[PDB]
DNA sequence: CTAACCCTAACCCTAACCCTAACCCTAACCCTAACCCTAACCCTAACCCTAACCCTAACCCTAACCCTAACCCTAACCCTAACCCTAACCCTAACCCTAACCCTAACCCTAACCCTAACCCTAACCCTAACCCTAACCCTAACCC
DNA sequence: GGGTTAGGGTTAGGGTTAGGGTTAGGGTTAGGGTTAGGGTTAGGGTTAGGGTTAGGGTTAGGGTTAGGGTTAGGGTTAGGGTTAGGGTTAGGGTTAGGGTTAGGGTTAGGGTTAGGGTTAGGGTTAGGGTTAGGGTTAGGGTTAG
């Protein structure tokens, strides 16, 4: 016994923080958290696969930002793509300035 | 392990409840057999993929992860059990 | 020497683990080399999507007069939002259900 | 004698409104486990299954059946008819897929 | 002299075999290229298309239209009718999963 | 060009021959507008994808490989118009 | 001495470049390490598939009374045999046309 | 003329020598050649991606003949799958006997 | 058009378990030194799109005639819907055992850089035979009589 | 009713543009070394699944009676099919231009790697709080007058 289990990881600690900013008093369940984790992992793997395919098509060897932006514009539908691009550019600009 | 009675397990009343949720008022009498047939056809492929994944994993226990990986190959993705 | 360590997330202003996102891209064999703005970009996109989904779920839960976000509320919000339904069409949420909708022809005469 | 007998259709619409709100399962678990254990006997012998596996199987099967019944109902209403017939499922396990 | 005049359906059935036996394109290239230009004018200006992209687009569009017309004919025959109606295309797109 | 007769370029005959190849004997008079609209939307989607690929490639010419990669995203692969 | 060189394809008696398949699997960034029997297996599978497709195309050309293999024969063969249409269902072949098939309801009296 | 040029790689000669074996006294066109090349590339990409996913799911970092056979069984339909498996096993055995 | 009657939406307790906090700590994210492979940038040359002028040509647009299939009203009965009474079968706990999944060592065994030629694959050239268009010659199909 | 029409193979027959065979060359695979890391065997442990017993409680099958739905039939009328006659538009030439992209030749900004060093999320308890269960109860529905 004595624990001896592969320590598993998830995004449960990060989802809870986001919920508190968007709605202050609500709460979430374990099944909903597991569904959100699967959704995040699926979006992550979709973005990664699209970026890798773009990099292999353009005969490049590094996945830089412009690649993720094109992957987002190709995957996300309408105004969600524009909003995600705007927020990503804001985050990249803040990270470059600081 | 009875062939006929294991398929006959999906009883006529149950199939009615699955059609009332979809929005069906009147149901014929020759729908249940074809529904059981389509269910068998789907389950055969799903279980084939799951058993193939289990045999490739060198194990004798089918897991929810293997079931999800088998379902994702056919197209439909399930969020909830496993992940 | 050294300095008080500042997490890369804090430097940018996000809430998702940029280090974990970078490690997953490294151990994913997607490419030979990985940049420095791609993990922050993907984390920001994921945070925006999660915030939108959680906002819709909280709205549905408040409409259902409950404090717990059940997968029913998630399913309702996803099937009500057109863009989220187009993004998640082949996705089936467990313990979700369907939208209550009856055809006009099937209605009482 | 009037036993409040409802006209054909009212009880059906009531059951529709009832089952379009709940999220529970509409299929028994023991005969479904029997079926998923019998089907797996053709591919290999002596396999053991878990609970979450058959749970996900039942969930996916119920979702697929609900979708197929919705498509069949649409095909039946398109034919100026209210009841569903086996002729509609085939034009559906076709325009879409899965081989009628 | 005045011809026997063909009964309705003969010419259609004769042209069906001719158009199913051949492999050539049925859409002119010049009116389609200008349509492609007009559609591309909205996304970005000063675009220069090659000689193979327009041909590939025309091939894909003709294949998609042939498939859609086959589905529409199937839906029309299912409705105990011969001619096709705009409701058949809408039903086909609804069952396929493209419109809704 | 920018003329308003651009969609009208697909003539009534063209659609007749396409339906004859599909397998239709009698055609109504309200199928043409629906076919033109569906064709325009299907062209708009693929052209949007191709323009996005071209802008990501930092070029001003649209090659056949971009169209092939755009069609492979929607699920309909095209064989032979490009490697 | 270096001695004579027996091409890897020859030792296995195949017709596909096993040395090129290995280089492609290395440069494709699919995994970190690649075995030795995987390129031979993939080359054998590709050779079998190509041989079956070319046999069907040659049969179609013989039935069409021609000596060349046109894409029409390939389309006919793929749309005809049981396990080829299911494998390539979403595949659209240019200059292939459609399969002749007329419904019995549209036939004359 | 200019600073060198570009050489392109294609599986033609191989398809032609397979066609000469499966049907003597038969020709082929460039359209069918490109179609066969695209088909081979598509099958290659599919079998490579499935093998990579199978290797990544089991915490392994080596694509082997077992993973390739599993990918072939998962991708190919029925009889073609078993035929390809047998023809691959034969080639692997011949290579193991003589390298 | 009310009676009579039924099935839902809506409060006032209880309580149970699943969610929300507080601990311990260990695997993992940062800084600070190297380093070099990758990407940016300018110059240039060939090409391959972009415009315009030609003809004629199979092609499309508009009109008239008229056989036809889609649409609406009516009747029959046969398939299907609502309700009750069994009793067989689904559902829940506890017990028991055992096979199977996961940690824990040691070790070959198979895989990864790296010069070095050298035979295999690709780019041009020349050729000619298989395919395509042009005219007679039946040749079999429609469909009235 | 066996014809008139009337579109479709059938065959010489000549012309031609595209597969097929032949060399010269760059280039990429295989051979013989050393080295280190992931994959296989052999154990122990521990835990979840399958097999048994026990009720007893929701519910499906089998009837009975009935009323709403389907299919066939008939009639009517627009809305497509078919054909001729004229004229804009599509398509193969030819010419000129110039914007473009695929390379070379440097060069500095950005990539990876390793070793400590500190810390934040994962693995444990506990407790108080939300909603499901079980009674009443008004109200909106429904069957039938």
């Amino acid at each position: 016994k004595k624990r001896k289990r592969s320590r598993k990881e998830s995004y449960s600690v990060y989802v809870y923080k986001v919920l508190k900013q968007v709605h202050p008093d609500t709460g979430i369940s374990s099944k909903a958290m597991g569904i959100m984790n699967s959704f995040v992992n699926d979006i992550f793997e979709r973005i990664a696969g699209e970026a890798s395919r773009l990099a292999h098509y353009n005969k490049r060897s590094t996945i830089t930002s412009r690649e993720i932006q094109t992957a987002v514009r190709l995957l996300l539908p309408g105004e969600l793509a524009k909003h995600a691009v705007s927020e990503g550019t804001k985050a990249v600009t803040k990270y470059t300035s600081a | 392990k009875v062939l006929r009675d294991n398929i006959q397990g999906i009883t006529k009343p149950a199939i009615r409840r699955l059609a009332r949720r979809g929005g069906v008022k009147r149901i014929s009498g020759l729908i249940y057999e074809e529904t059981r047939g389509v269910l068998k056809v789907f389950l055969e492929n799903v279980i084939r993929d799951a058993v193939t994944y289990t045999e490739h994993a060198k194990r004798k226990t089918v897991t929810a992860m293997d079931v999800v990986y088998a379902l994702k190959r056919q197209g439909r993705t399930l969020y909830g059990f496993g992940g | 020497a050294r300095a008080k360590a500042k997490t890369r997330s804090s430097r940018a202003g996000l809430q998702f683990p940029v280090g974990r996102v970078h490690r997953l891209l490294r151990k994913g064999n997607y490419s030979e080399r990985v940049g420095a703005g791609a993990p922050v970009y993907l984390a920001a996109v994921l945070e925006y999507l999660t915030a939108e989904i959680l906002e819709l779920a909280g709205n549905a839960a408040r409409d259902n007069k409950k404090t717990r976000i059940i997968p029913r509320h998630l399913q309702l919000a996803i099937r009500n939002d057109e863009e989220l339904n187009k993004l998640l069409g082949r996705v089936t949420i467990a313990q979700g259900g369907v939208l209550p909708n009856i055809q006009a022809v099937l209605l009482p005469k | 004698k009037k036993p409040h007998r409802y006209r054909p259709g009212t009880v059906a619409l009531r059951e529709i409104r009832r089952y379009q709100k709940s999220t529970e399962l509409l299929i028994r678990k023991l005969p479904f486990q029997r079926l998923v254990r019998e089907i797996a006997q053709d591919f290999k012998t002596d396999l053991r299954f878990q609970s979450s596996a058959v749970m996900a199987l039942q969930e996916a099967c119920e979702a697929y059946l609900v979708g197929l019944f919705e498509d069949t109902n649409l095909c039946a209403i398109h034919a100026k008819r209210v009841t569903i017939m086996p002729k509609d499922i085939q034009l559906a396990r076709r325009i879409r897929g899965e081989r009628a």
